């Protein structure tokens, strides 16, 4: 049930990473030009583009914004084993300038993105080394302070992370990271308030595949946890809660009409549909039945 | 080695090289190489059996032709196309043989010129293998490789008089320069020599299972080894309408490997094109990343985004240098769609609520429902439940207070019997007669038992709107003999009917003595309907134990009727979890937590987690004037969702016999003290950078004309900071 429409927009290279935000007003668009764009859609809509900068030599890897609650943050990921937060200054066309830089790791990041908006200011970085680590910033009002606050070493070529996706009281900390170095390739870590550091929970043993994207749906409080990975075949599971407590492993689902492996794993805001385009340059959007039973209500090509 | 090969100047051209050379033009849609493709054959040409080594020209005119060499090292230069004005038809078919017998493994073409020709063949007795020919428009062009064998080689693209020569083990950077000067270095890997256009300094060889790429400035050691494979490999290539980006054919092998080598780790990618290992493949050079594979069947293979979501339920979609939109033709839609009619904000009329509400939902307007039979109770202990309330004929005489004063209370909650207590359904039986659901008046009145009564409401609704004649006629068989002709036939014939009330009417009438097990039982009437019958029937052990499995049921199900039954409470809660987990709709079970609920209720970790994730989505859905409209009915409800008091004025250095109730404001733009006698533009506002304030109309005036901090000798903007 949903009607493709094109958008006027044209790409001098190729897409490398596309970002969003809470209130949606403005779009960034990463691409192969070793260039960061950043297009908004007008109150008629129209998307029109205000922004160009350069982020780093290489091409991107991936970018991410933050939460609309703390101003206006961009972060990118790229090749050069280096990751850069452009911030755009407004005097009146806005200037995206760098606040600050993470090339703490030596090999390129396969990934950067922030924690949940609950706890405070903390954007972490998968790297292609099974390394992941997240800077927390002292104070908001400095944005060229971040100072790492931890590390994960996952011991295997990490591909795509999601950490915690719930605010709630009684959901600790807790991040997932992918694989794609057979053996389990999401690992599900935890920071231990008492202990204060982050250790892993379990690691999902149904899949052995490499693992292209992690990803955990909107949460909207419900009673129970639901992820995606990416690999050879779309899967839907869920955990649900019972040192690092124990939870309840079950598939929801697992449909493979792309035929293929899948380069990402989407989803809705409401995790009412999890969006998911496969190597056979379809997207395939899946929708729980009446009955409880994900059915993929939505093709695309 | 049969290798697949295309026309440099034509891009509908494609050709299968074996013993019986294919020549095929691409048409759309004789062999179907897509779906959408047909590929019709040009011509048949067999000149060169058990062939070893091919070529092609550097130039369009004439165009169809490649080499013919066979294994007896003649060169054949044979055209398939319809030949008729040949730029050399002097070349057509010439026949170059080389002195000294050999085998040639692969011909290559130099680029900036067609009119020499440069081949490689066996190694030769004490002699030079490596001779050139110019092709021009019985003696050759340049001759090489004294003693040695070149298993392949090619003209660099660079520069006309430059070109490969590979030595047994050894790779020789021969210049046609000056022949007495080359330079050779050490090698194992003289195979499956490929180099990229756009990094023509870029070189690469297959060597079996091993493959190693060396860079031409830096010609001493290879700069990185590919993953060995086991299957040997059948043809090494690069594609040079995508940047970094090269093929890996192996022998017998169904997924070609495709290594990102952009990045200066190289991103391998596996395609497959058939189920069948092709013997190779041909990249398009006009076609931008477009690849044909040939099947050993004769079969010709060919083959070849971003997304996100929208707080407003729509997806945007990219690909390539385009964008996509997507919007539905919802769960998040329908709690937008439900706020946009102002559902949930009624207080006089609760029942107005579940028409609020908009679209058909029996459950929802049983919700709404129960609460409005529970409002007018109120006007707490009926927020406990039907539960809470039921802790505390052998015939039928068909012709009321005998009923339980609990008991009481429990069918007035549930609808039938109104305030008071007259027993007497006569309004409920009116308003069904008005409501035109005959058949659950009739059921009520059997229920209520006025048997004669529903025979003249039956025979009223036949005179509204035929088959309710017949039920009726039925009907007035109502037997109580244990050996019964009519009660044998038809509680089985029942089945048949259509409308449940009927039947359960039916199966009421010959039931047994007390058993009204099916009563109970029954799964497709209404809740409130079957909780009556079973109050106003049933034994107290059996009504209790009746009331318990259905709340049981009702909880592990989560259906929004259940609700009625279990009431306000902790079973009330696990209910409402149960639905969040069955939908997750947050607004309507949001209000309903703040149906009148206690304050032990409402301390519930979970009833605040589901307020607080329903207070995120309305805030971030936009609806600005429509969050502070749930923060005050949380306020009015509850006195702990009071907000704090934020801004205190107590700051600085104090001071006294200057107060207003030195001075803490100054008007910046009419320096008069705040607090004097539109009533908004009275206020003062306050900058949290500016450290300036002044009057709210002054203000409001002066930002709009002027741009600046109007505190004076200040930069601050006060308000030109949110930009909202
Ligand atoms: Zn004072
Ligand atoms: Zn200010
Ligand atoms: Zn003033
Ligand atoms: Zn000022």
């Amino acid at each position: 049930m949903f009607v493709a429409r094109s958008i006027a927009a044209d790409h001098k290279d190729l897409i490398h990473d596309v970002s969003f935000d809470f209130h949606g007003r403005r779009m960034a668009t990463c691409s192969s030009d070793q260039s960061v764009k950043v297009w908004d859609k007008s109150e008629s809509g129209d998307w029109h583009c205000t922004a160009s900068w350069k982020t780093h030599s290489g091409s991107v890897w991936r970018v991410t914004w933050a939460h609309p609650e703390f101003g206006q943050v961009l972060a990118s990921c790229s090749f050069d084993r280096t990751a850069a937060v452009w911030e755009e200054i407004v005097g009146g066309q806005s200037h995206w300038v760098k606040r600050t830089t993470l090339v703490d790791s030596r090999t390129s990041v396969t990934d950067v993105k922030f924690a949940p908006k609950h706890m405070g200011l903390m954007l972490a970085t998968c790297s292609a080394d099974g390394i992941v680590r997240i800077y927390e910033a002292p104070d908001v009002m400095n944005l060229s302070q971040w100072s790492l606050q931890h590390e994960i070493s996952c011991k295997l070529s990490c591909s795509c992370i999601s950490w915690n996706p719930s605010s709630s009281r009684a959901h600790s900390p807790m991040i997932a990271v992918g694989s794609d170095d057979a053996m389990a390739k999401v690992q599900i870590f935890e920071y231990n308030e008492n202990t204060r550091k982050y250790a892993k929970a379990e690691t999902l043993m149904t899949v052995t595949d490499p693992v292209h994207d992690i990803a955990f749906a909107p949460n909207l409080g419900r009673s129970f946890h639901i992820l995606a990975i990416a690999t050879k075949d779309v899967r839907i599971f869920t955990l649900k809660p019972v040192g690092p407590t124990k939870f309840e492993i079950h598939i929801v689902a697992q449909f493979d009409n792309h035929n293929s492996q899948v380069w990402r794993v989407s989803w809705n805001i409401t995790g009412t549909v999890l969006a998911s385009s496969g190597d056979d340059g379809c997207v395939r959007l899946w929708k729980a039945n009446y009955m409880d039973n994900w059915k993929c209500t939505g093709i695309l090509k | 080695k049969p290798d697949i090969l295309w026309a440099p100047h034509h891009v509908d051209r494609f050709v299968v090289c074996d013993s019986e050379l294919s020549l095929y033009h691409v048409e759309s849609t004789s062999l179907r190489l897509s779906e959408d493709s047909a590929a019709t054959l040009l011509s048949i040409n067999s000149d060169t059996p058990y062939m070893k080594c091919v070529a092609w020209y550097l130039n369009y005119d004439p165009e169809c032709l490649l080499a013919v060499g066979q294994a007896n090292g003649r060169v054949v230069l044979t055209s398939l196309g319809q030949d008729h004005n040949s730029k050399f038809k002097d070349l057509i078919g010439k026949e170059f043989v080389p002195k000294h017998a050999r085998q040639c493994n692969t011909l290559a073409w130099n680029p900036l010129d067609s009119n020499w020709l440069a081949a490689g063949l066996d190694k030769h007795r004490a002699d030079f293998s490596v001779l050139i020919w110019d092709i021009c428009s019985t003696k050759p062009l340049y001759e090489l490789g004294q003693n040695d064998a070149c298993l392949s080689l090619c003209w660099l693209p660079r520069d006309q008089k430059l070109l490969l020569a590979g030595m047994h083990r050894n790779l020789a950077i021969f210049d046609l320069r000056n022949t007495s000067q080359k330079m050779f270095v050490n090698t194992k890997a003289v195979q499956g020599v490929t180099v990229d256009p756009y990094f023509h300094d870029r070189v690469a060889s297959f060597y079996e299972g091993q493959v190693a790429i060396w860079d031409l400035r830096k010609f001493e050691k290879p700069v990185l080894t590919l993953t060995e494979q086991p299957k040997p490999l059948t043809k090494v290539a690069w594609c040079p309408t995508r940047t970094g980006l090269l093929a890996t054919l192996t022998r017998d092998s169904n997924i070609i490997r495709l290594y990102d080598m952009q990045h200066t780790t190289i991103i391998e990618r596996s395609v497959q094109p058939c189920d069948n290992y092709i013997a190779s493949f041909a990249w398009h050079p006009t076609s931008q990343n477009r690849m044909i594979v040939v099947t050993p069947n004769r079969t010709m293979s060919d083959f070849t985004i971003s997304l996100a979501w929208s707080p407003i339920t729509s997806l945007m979609w990219a690909c390539g240098r385009h964008l996509y939109e997507c919007t539905e033709e919802d769960i998040a839609t329908k709690m937008r769609l439900r706020a946009l009619s102002r559902y949930g904000l009624d207080t006089e009329q609760v029942w107005r609520n579940h028409i609020l509400a908009g679209n058909e939902d029996p459950q929802l307007k049983s919700l709404w429902y129960t609460l409005h039979f529970m409002k007018q109770y109120t006007e707490s202990l009926v927020y406990a439940g039907i539960k809470s309330i039921v802790k505390s004929s052998s015939r039928h005489n068909w012709s009321i207070q005998n009923l339980n004063e609990e008991r009481i209370l429990a069918l007035q909650l549930c609808g039938w019997i109104k305030k008071g207590t007259d027993v007497d359904v006569g309004p409920f039986l009116n308003s069904l007669v008005q409501e035109g659901e005959w058949e659950r008046a009739a059921a009520v009145a059997l229920f209520n038992l006025d048997i004669r009564r529903a025979i003249q409401i039956l025979n009223e609704g036949a005179s509204s709107e035929l088959n309710l004649n017949v039920v009726a006629m039925a009907l007035s068989g109502y037997t109580d003999e244990k050996n019964s002709l009519w009660r044998e036939m038809c509680s089985t014939l029942r089945l048949q009917l259509n409308n449940p009330y009927l039947c359960v009417m039916f199966a009421f009438l010959t039931s047994e003595t007390g058993s009204y097990d099916g009563v109970l039982y029954e799964n497709k009437v209404a809740v409130r309907d079957r909780v009556a019958f079973a109050c106003k029937f049933l034994s107290d052990t059996q009504l209790n134990r009746y009331i318990e499995k259905l709340t049981n049921e009702m909880k592990e199900a989560g259906n929004l009727e259940g609700i009625l039954l279990t009431g306000l409470t902790k079973d009330g809660v696990d209910l409402m979890e149960s639905y969040v987990d069955r939908t997750g709709d947050v607004q309507t079970a949001s209000y309903c937590m703040l149906q009148g609920s206690p304050l032990d209720v409402l301390k519930d970790e979970r009833v605040q987690y589901w307020i607080e994730n329903y207070r995120n989505l309305l805030d971030a859905w936009r609806f600005w004037h429509k969050r502070a409209e749930f923060d005050i009915h949380r306020s009015k409800l509850d006195p702990s969702s009071k907000p704090l008091a934020q801004v205190f004025v107590s700051c600085n250095f104090c001071g006294k016999s200057i107060s207003y109730s030195k001075p803490l404001p100054r008007c910046a733009l009419c320096l008069i003290n705040m607090g004097t006698p539109a009533q908004f533009n009275n206020w003062f506002t306050w900058c949290h950078n500016c450290r300036h304030g002044g009057h709210a109309g002054h203000m409001l005036s002066w930002f709009r004309d002027h741009a600046e901090c109007p505190v004076s000798a200040c930069t601050c903007k006060c308000m030109q900071l949110d930009t909202t």
